């Protein structure tokens, strides 16, 4: 698990890889790791996987309820102090975290979340099992106001070094780009590791398997 | 793990099926575990795979140098007593191993069981593995001394296909030796599946 | 530590448990039952810690006496084996889970014979012939070795007396008496306590 | 050695055209106390061949001990032969595993450099008898942090000269110093080429702290 | 980790580190903890990071409907209470080294420590934190009675710089702040 | 404290033919959650016509090939002849036996020809239990290769299929496509896919790129 | 430890020390045994009873078992410690191999016993 | 482990327009048999099935539970589930045991039913769901499962040969597997009709 | 677990055991022997663990056979039993102590018959009567309610039947046969091999 | 329990506390802590007090027997490298904290420390104990390049009043040791 932000000169770039690893079998090789919580905050998540899905749902909609109420865009500062006061009421028992950036009124803004419930602004933020080599690009490529090619192309190299140097990571990159006008999410980025092809058929015809007893049941 | 063994008339039957399995994954399905010490011995494998096959090939080099110095074959008693004395040498640091010792001898018949805790016992049946409880209930209905050759085949066969059913541990195929006055002689080896069409009608 | 038996037939139930009641290394007492009826047509064969068999399964007891009170006519043996399994699996994740297997025995005036399994993790399963107890890895196998779906009462009676004669040869318990019932479209019946005379 | 009580940190090093290039600090720390800060961490090996380590110093200096012996008897004997840099590295490997296996190791990590008959040569070896090659290695959190910037050079550019080597482990010494609490600014570079071993004076980096005024 | 305050005459001055760590990697490399509480109470907190960001909002909630009623500026005493009403009745489950500085009009600058037991005492100059043990020595040999506002910058100053040094935990770029009757002068320095 | 193992990864694969004996493992050396090596091969050349595979604990794999490569001179200089591949497979269970109450973290696999030209596969156990077999499947990802095999090489489970033996083109491809299935689900699986021919006329070696995640 | 060569060879290829000990041999009481088919005999001559002496402790026919007796000539201090390690030796026999030793399996014991005497270091 | 103690096996692969599910027969306790007609695949509606792996007991339990909360809504509502709401009902179900978990991993499969499309997905004990597009696997042996589905699935395959693809994938990788087997009981669905059959497996 | 008594008369000396060699759950053997001759007037009782009764008793066994090939005339009772205590003691404080508990029986010519009582920690005790196994806890209020010490040996066979049916009453275990040796001024001899008949 | 060492031109400067505890109850109220091993070499010893006042022993039994055998005054680094050997041999069992200084002919004052791993390096100034950690800020501003002897007195003489007054397992009166070419000036001290 790889998930890694940016600040640039207009807005907020996100990235994560696509896997789930049960023990140490590959489960999921498409996991959708980044969430949505309003149409301007997104947040991706890294920890427990079933953690963090409840998590990102139940504060989505609350600020869903929020705003309908006042009628006008919510804040991320809003998204984040919903969050701590929750894990620190669980005490750490609830793994979850999490990278939470958007672009309210006053900017962009990008916070990370520990699963104790301390947290941090901060220009550029790595989390999950392989932050340590994404976090090393960041720290030798990072400029501040960078334009979003720029921004896209540092942190997809930087979830990329994630992926050939960590054992629980690496698929598919996903993305994306929030800015005062615009949402760009996309998933399919770039495919770094294909499968390779197969060569022997292994093909077998209608009638290799004995059966027992087979039962028909018509529907309409 | 399924083995069993017992003495009637006409000699020893030794049975035992082939599944060795590692945790809940099964390593393979082909493991002789009925392994041939002599043309006159044979002896079992039950708990340790690795320490039934050392000590009894060991036991094998100890009973050939007994043959040349004394120009007759040993006998079943001396050898159990052999494999009895080395294991006890290792007693506490863990040590798995329950094996039969069978055979003809100047006595008849031979058929002791020796455990790696030091038990040393004669018997006329025997039965040892996980799935060994499941074993004597039906070896104890169809037990006879004077049984026939092919009844006693039958016997010691369906012995280990009830065992295989109920234990999860047992598995593979069954095979069957027959100990007699000149030596032992194999018998069969059935795939508990053919069995199952087989016994079933 | 302690056995009961299974068999059942195409209208018929076979069920016989032992008559030992133990202590530490003495037994207390040589006739006891572990038979609990709640119906005309429904028994219960428990097994289990000390507190938890008596109390549980008369509790249960006093349910089934009280829906046939209520509206006339008694529970199915599927509906009062599936209202047991219900009260253990509620109370497992408690501060007090009984810690008891059972297997449940009655005949049904529409699906006829009928025989259930549990154990102290409230499994349910619906099968020809089971037991409990140490004695059940000796036993299972003289079982299934003689099974007919198509067995008389008659040679299931013997075919019992098999299952037992083996489970005093190689067995290190002593168990030397054993009660018997049947289950068919009259009701309960006792049979012949058999036993093996120790004298 | 039961418990490391003074110990070292990450240790670089990455081969170039025609020689190795290694690199580590010079703190010793103590928990999390640094109280030797002018230890030196990397021995010079007779002419060709080249040895940094992590993990516990006192051990260390008793490596230190031995190899410096089995070098000054060697030479005495006027042979015409020194030992390559992988018997070195053979030797070695042995006497990790046969002193795990008596449960009583040396709390060490070791990287060895060597530049012998035209080719470079570059070892790990491990505290359990773990030994390999390759052409970039990195002990400690260097091998979290610097060895995900070594390898996507090496794989975009296989072979390098020696000044973008050179460059190439002075970036990856200011990593360690940003996000490593066992860290200290003050490094020294060795290098082995064809015309001997070279070891530098206590470098520094730079820092950059420009973030800190984004509230 | 390592936090530092030094009153004057006519208020107080402050500072800290600015390295978190987690275990043995840098999770934050700059970082602020000097928190303002009220608009001439600071606070600097050292210990578990989650629980000393849990407590100085509540204690900002609290101070501040406090003074909204009485309508009035709030004393330095009354919010060094709070926080150790907080750290006393959860002893139990919170690691926090608060130290409570700033300006009050009706007693000027006053200094407080809240250690991680739950007690509080005024003290002339406080510190804590991880690396604070290692400049115990310094600070009683070079601390003088009567500063300026300029000298007090200039002590903390070498202090911190000292325990940076030598710590592993500390390290960073240094926080400042100055708090008088007028405002509140922040500023970061290195070196 | 100090623990004395640790797990290095690694998957070993041999299937006997009737004439030849196919032996190939991935190159990836890897402990914990990094990455040490992209090339670490298994494959190790005893003899002309006998090649081990060793997966597990890496200390151990460099420590067991260097004692039984000292003990192959030991039988030549005191019998004017090379081991054969039942004599090798005989020796190394007391080799493992030695050690039996600090035994080695090691999975071995023995793949060769024997007198007659034909295809011998040995599989151990870390203690030193063995048998002959026709296709085994050792390390990691062990449980997703055998049983793939069984299908395919066995014939099992199939119904009106027809017996004819393996070829040895079919053999490869039928490598070459179970280590593909395998390095998706297995973190472990590596790199690089060293394949090993053991013929009647020397030893063919083979390199096969796999994804690098 | 007393590390000396005491029999070696001689010049023309024997052991003195050997046939040396034949001669101590050859001035010992007289032996004799036959067998019949069913019943052995065997006996001494020359008891050289004094008749003030225990006629029990002067006696050269002993047992290893119940079915194998023994007579020696000779000198009887060296004579009575291998009949004292005899009788250990078929004693473990029974702990082994279940049957009583055989009459030819104790004098291999005996006489190899005897032979690796004439072979160790400082040994007559 | 607790999910070894009575073992179990459940497989699920999509197919053209059709999908199908499988499952083991075994009931037992560790090493020994009970009976080898266990239930563990349920109907919930039609052309919408969904298979149960564990615990025996949270087997039985899960699905009754389930089975309550579906009938209310398939009465408050005047229609049938779509495959992919079942999905957040059941995720919901485990999720409030938060800590104190049903020991067992659902998986679902069905056919969308206005648009007769396939569906599958997979739960992990605490709800953490996953839709694929190909297979999913859960029980005791999912690593030899992983090794049948990766080499023998295809992508568009007519529900003749999903069958024989579904049935080599269960009876080779349940073979393997020590705590799983005694029988295997096969459901392919589609949209005109179902068929339900048992293999010939090994009762060893 | 398993059992054997030790009642001692005026000139003879009556002692029994069981016949069983059990297992986990199950017996391996039915008429197993716990005794073990070592002269034609002394007999050993050996109860313990698995290797080591059989292993520690016939080390004892070689060395009185070997007394008496070395000497002409044999042991003692006496001084074979304190013979025994010397090899548990010495090996006690070892890296491998014997787990056995033991009771010798003896007669001799100079002082009649005798019983020694030992335990895995090598206690001696001259005692009229003894028992070892969990049955001693059953069966030695019956022995001295009943004793005598000038009682006859046939009475006390009859005390050993009445001493064995209360085991197989109250006591969990399976137990069913028992064989019997009795010592006099004419050595050892067999008694009949009492049972109870399980069928 | 709070030992320090630094050389100047001419030669070394020791100082040592004189307070033994034993868990909290001063067992030694004066101790002798600076023990002479050759004329011109000392060592101040903390730890265990049992393990340190053997090793101590040892050397000054091979040291003094090697002395005589060459006929020459020892090397500073020669009693060094002793301490080192037993150090690291019995480094599983042994708990010293042996700072070894002294006066050479050939190279002058030397300053060796071999803390409890076994390691040895030479250094300017050594510093050692438990209660050594809180003056590691003041011995590092302090320190000038190129004192005096008698600036080297006033500056060991600070450094230890001030761990005293700090620590809890350090106190008692100061015992300083001067060790040039003419010979040890030993001096007791307090304040």
């Amino acid at each position: 698990t790889t998930i890694a932000g940016v600040v640039y000169k207009d807005g907020i770039v996100l990235g994560a890889d696509t896997r789930a690893t049960e023990g140490m079998v590959v489960a999921d090789k498409n996991c959708s790791k980044i969430h949505f919580i309003s149409p301007n905050i997104y947040c991706c998540g890294a920890g427990t996987a079933a953690d963090t899905d409840m998590t990102t749902q139940l504060i989505s909609s609350n600020l869903e309820l929020h705003s309908l109420s006042t009628g006008r865009l919510p804040r991320v500062v809003t998204a984040n102090r919903m969050l701590k006061q929750m894990l620190f009421r669980y005490q750490g028992y609830i793994g979850a975290a999490l990278v939470l950036g958007g672009v309210d009124v006053t900017g962009p803004h990008l916070y990370s979340i520990y699963p104790h419930g301390s947290t941090d602004k901060l220009p550029y933020v790595t989390m999950g099992s392989g932050s340590l080599a994404a976090m090393a690009v960041f720290e030798d490529k990072f400029r501040p106001d960078m334009e979003e090619e720029e921004a896209k192309n540092l942190v997809s190299e930087a979830i990329a070094a994630g992926i050939f140097n960590d054992l629980g990571s690496g698929s598919n990159i996903d993305l994306c780009v929030i800015s005062k006008n615009k949402l760009d999410f996309l998933r399919p980025y770039t495919v770094p590791n294909k499968k390779g092809t197969r060569l022997g058929r292994y093909r077998c015809e209608k009638g290799t398997t004995a059966v027992l007893t087979e039962k028909i049941t018509p529907l309409e | 793990t399924t083995t069993l063994a017992f003495k009637f008339r006409h000699g020893v039957i030794v049975a035992a099926d082939s599944r060795a399995t590692a945790g809940a994954y099964i390593a393979s399905q082909t493991v002789k575990k009925v392994i041939e010490i002599n043309p006159y011995l044979l002896g079992t494998m039950a708990g340790g795979a690795a320490d039934c096959s050392f000590w009894e090939r060991l036991l094998a080099r100890q009973c050939r140098i007994y043959e040349l110095r004394n120009k007759e074959r040993i006998s079943v008693a001396a050898a159990s007593k052999l494999l009895a004395n080395m294991v006890y040498q290792y007693k506490g640091m863990g040590l798995s191993m329950g094996t039969m010792i069978c055979g003809w001898d100047k006595r008849g018949p031979g058929l002791y069981y020796v455990d790696s805790e030091g038990n040393r016992i004669s018997g006329a049946t025997f039965s040892v593995g996980s799935g060994s409880v499941y074993a004597y209930g039906v070896m104890d209905r169809g037990y006879s001394y004077d049984l026939e050759v092919e009844q006693a085949y039958d016997l010691a066969r369906r012995a280990i296909y009830q065992a295989t059913y109920r234990d999860a541990y047992s598995g593979g195929a069954v095979n069957l030796y027959h100990v007699r006055e000149d030596g032992w002689i194999r018998v069969s080896s059935d795939n508990v599946a053919d069995l199952h069409e087989k016994y079933s009608g | 530590m302690e056995y009961l038996i299974g068999i059942q037939g195409p209208d018929y139930v076979l069920v016989a448990s032992d008559r030992v009641a133990a202590s530490n290394i003495v037994q207390m007492k040589d006739d006891h039952d572990k038979m609990f009826k709640m119906s005309e047509k429904i028994l219960l064969l428990c097994v289990g810690e000390a507190g938890d068999t008596v109390q549980f399964a008369e509790y249960i007891q006093k349910n089934v006496q009280l829906y046939k009170m209520r509206n006339g006519y008694e529970l199915s043996p599927t509906a009062a084996a599936n209202f047991t399994r219900r009260n253990l699996a509620d109370c497992l994740r408690s501060r007090t889970p009984y810690h008891v297997n059972l297997l449940l025995a009655g005949y049904d005036e529409h699906e006829g014979p009928a025989l259930y399994y549990m154990d102290y993790l409230a499994a349910l399963a619906k099968a020809p012939f089971a037991a409990h107890g140490y004695g059940a890895f000796l036993t299972l196998s003289i079982l299934d070795r003689y099974y007919t779906p198509t067995i008389s009462r008659e040679r299931a009676v013997e075919l019992l007396r098999k299952c037992l004669e083996e489970l005093q040869k190689r067995f290190i318990l002593n168990l030397p008496t054993f009660s018997v019932r049947i289950i068919d479209k009259n009701g309960i019946h006792d049979l012949d306590n058999i036993s093996f005379p120790k004298q | 050695t039961q418990n490391p009580m003074v110990t070292g940190t990450s240790v670089l090093g990455v081969k170039f055209e025609g020689g190795v290039v290694i690199a580590a600090d010079m703190l010793g720390s103590y928990g999390s106390l640094a109280r030797f800060r002018n230890i030196s961490r990397i021995m010079r090996v007779n002419n060709s061949t080249m040895l940094g380590a992590s993990g516990d110093y006192a051990d260390f200096q008793y490596l230190k001990q031995v190899l410096g012996q089995m070098v000054i008897d060697e030479e005495l004997l006027g042979d015409g032969h020194s030992y390559s840099p992988r018997a070195i590295h053979s030797w070695l490997t042995r006497a990790m595993y046969s002193r795990r296996s008596k449960m009583n190791p040396l709390w060490n990590t070791m990287v060895i450099g060597g530049y012998a008959d035209g080719e470079s040569f570059l070892g790990y070896v491990d505290m359990l008898g773990v030994a390999y090659e390759a052409p970039s290695l990195a002990t400690g959190y260097g091998a979290y942090l610097a060895q995900p910037l070594l390898r996507e050079v090496l794989e975009k550019q296989p072979v390098l000269s020696q000044t973008e080597a050179r460059d190439l482990v002075e970036r990856c010494m200011r990593v360690l110093y940003y996000r490593d609490a066992r860290s200290y600014n003050r490094f020294q570079i060795a290098t082995v080429t064809e015309k001997g071993v070279e070891i530098e004076g206590p470098l520094s980096t730079e820092t950059n702290w420009d973030i800190a005024h984004m509230i | 980790t390592t936090i530092m305050a030094v009153q004057f005459d006519g208020g107080v001055v402050l500072g800290a580190d600015s390295r978190t760590t987690t275990g043995s990697y840098i999770a934050n490399r700059v970082t602020d903890k000097l928190t303002p509480i009220h608009d001439r109470i600071f606070c600097c907190r050292s210990g578990s990071a989650a629980d000393t960001q849990a407590v100085a909002d509540a204690v900002t909630y609290q101070l501040g409907f406090h003074s909204i009623e009485l309508n009035e500026p709030p004393l330095v005493h009354t919010a060094a209470s709070l926080f150790k009403e907080m750290c006393y009745r959860y002893r139990e489950d919170l690691m926090a080294g608060i130290i409570i500085a700033g300006w009050d009009p009706q007693e000027g600058g006053q200094v407080y420590s809240v250690p991680m037991g739950g007690m509080m005492v005024r003290q002339s100059f406080a510190i804590g934190g991880s690396g604070s043990s290692y400049i115990y020595g310094y600070v009683d040999a070079t601390y003088r009675e009567g500063m300026t506002k300029e000298e007090c910058l200039q002590f903390t100053a070498n202090a911190l710089a000292l325990a940076m040094e030598r710590d592993g935990s500390s390290g960073g770029v240094i926080r400042l702040a100055a708090i008088a009757e007028s405002g509140v002068e922040r500023q970061v320095l290195l070196g | 404290r100090f623990s004395p193992y640790v797990f290095n990864g690694g998957t070993i694969l041999a299937i006997a033919g009737e004439d030849f004996a196919i032996v190939a493992s991935d190159t990836r050396l890897s402990e914990g959650f990094s990455i040490h090596t992209r090339d670490s091969p298994k494959c190790y050349k005893l003899t002309d016509k006998t090649v081990i595979g060793c997966s597990g604990f890496h200390g151990d794999c460099l420590t067991l090939t260097k004692i039984i490569e000292a003990r192959l001179k030991m039988y030549k200089h005191s019998n004017n002849k090379a081991m054969t591949t039942g004599a090798i497979a005989a020796m190394l269970s007391t080799i493992l036996y030695s050690r039996r109450f600090f035994p080695y973290y090691v999975y071995n696999i023995i793949g060769g020809l024997d007198e007659e030209g034909k295809g011998a596969v040995y599989s151990f156990d870390p203690v030193g239990s063995y048998q002959r077999d026709s296709f085994k499947a050792g390390g990691s990802a062990s449980a997703m290769l055998q049983p793939l095999l069984d299908n395919q090489v066995g014939f099992k489970n199939m119904q009106n299929v027809e017996h004819v033996p393996l070829s040895l083109d079919r053999a490869m491809r039928l490598v070459k496509d179970v280590f593909i299935s395998a390095a998706e689900r297995d973190v472990y699986t590596g790199d690089a896919l060293r394949i090993c021919i053991v013929t009647k006329e020397g030893i063919r070696e083979e390199t096969v790129s796999l994804r690098k995640d | 430890s007393y590390d000396r060569a005491i029999t070696v060879f001689s010049p023309d290829g024997h052991l003195f020390q050997v046939e040396y000990a034949q001669e101590a041999v050859k001035k010992g009481s007289t032996a004799v045994g036959v067998r019949g088919r069913d019943i052995v005999v065997l006996g001494v001559e020359k008891k050289s009873v004094a008749k003030l002496q225990d006629e029990r402790t002067v006696r050269k026919i002993c047992a290893l078992d119940d079915n194998v007796c023994m007579a020696f000539a000779g000198l009887t201090a060296d004579a009575r410690i291998v009949i004292n390690r005899a009788r250990v030796e078929c004693q473990s026999h029974r702990l082994t191999v279940e049957d009583p030793v055989t009459v030819e399996y104790i004098t291999r014991y005996i006489a190899s016993l005897k032979q690796r005497y004439t072979q160790s270091n400082g040994r007559r | 482990s607790i999910m070894s103690y009575n073992g179990g096996a459940v497989m699920a692969m999509k197919g053209k327009n059709c999908v199908a599910i499988a499952a083991d027969r075994r009931f037992g306790i560790q090493a020994q048999m009970v009976t080898t007609d266990f239930q563990k695949i349920f109907p919930m509606g039609d052309r919408l099935y969904i298979g149960l792996a564990g615990l025996a007991t949270d087997v039985q339990t899960v699905a009754q539970r389930l089975k309550f909360r579906l009938n209310l809504y398939e009465l408050k509502e005047g229609r049938q589930i779509k495959p992919y709401t079942l999905m957040s009902m059941v995720a919901n179900l485990l999720y409030e045991k938060r800590f104190g978990p049903y020991y067992t991993e659902p998986v679902i499969a069905g056919l969308d039913p206005k648009t007769f499309k396939p569906f599958i997905c997979s739960l992990d004990l605490i709800g953490c769901p996953m839709v694929t597009d190909d297979f999913v696997v859960s029980g005791t042996c999912a690593e030899q499962m992983y090794g049948m589905c990766e080499s023998l699935w295809e992508p568009n395959m007519d529900p003749d040969h999903l069958f024989e693809t579904i049935s080599q994938a269960m009876l080779n990788a349940v073979d393997r597997d020590a705590v799983s087997g005694m029988g295997v009981i096969v459901h392919i669905i589609e949209k005109d009709k179902i068929t339900t059959r048992t293999l010939k497996a090994r009762m060893d």
